[PDB]
């Protein structure tokens, strides 16, 4: 009578949901803080040039 | 047992592909702001030379 | 039970194929991320 471990399954499902959330946080931070800092400083250099 | 063993062996390589993205993001952002300190300090340094 | 043991085998082998394509499909992610890295390490 082989057992599937429901606590391992739910544990990896939770941790992959936290990987998927970390990837979304990094990827959205890049798309609100970093790229908006970069594209502004670029355009403010070009418009003073 | 081998299904479970190979599946965890897959997820640890997906976890490893998250880890390479956030460290390479911090390498890019570290170098971005390193360069600006060198560019700033050259303006202060050359401004001082005018005094001579 | 037997529906879930079938699902466990199918899902476990699907995940072991999906992560393989993410490593081997093209350059690959695992290649281009190290090409990009070694630019900033240089």
């Amino acid at each position: 009578g082989v057992r599937l471990d429901l606590q391992y399954l739910h544990g990896k499902a939770k941790f992959e949901s936290e990987v998927l959330t970390r990837l979304r946080n990094m990827r959205h931070k890049i798309k609100r803080e970093d790229l908006v800092s970069i594209e502004k400083i670029i355009a403010d250099r070009e418009r003073e040039w | 047992p081998d299904c479970a063993s190979n599946m965890d062996n897959a997820l640890m390589r997906m976890e490893s592909l998250e880890a390479e993205m956030e460290e390479v993001t911090e390498q890019i952002l570290t170098w971005r702001e390193q360069q600006k300190t060198a560019f700033q300090m050259n303006s202060d340094a050359n401004s001082s030379c005018i005094t001579a | 039970e037997l529906e879930s043991i079938a699902q466990f085998t199918e899902t476990s082998e699907n995940i072991v194929d999906v992560v393989r394509e993410r490593h081997q499909s093209k350059s690959t992610l695992c290649e281009k991320m190290k090409e990009l890295r070694q630019s900033y390490e240089a």
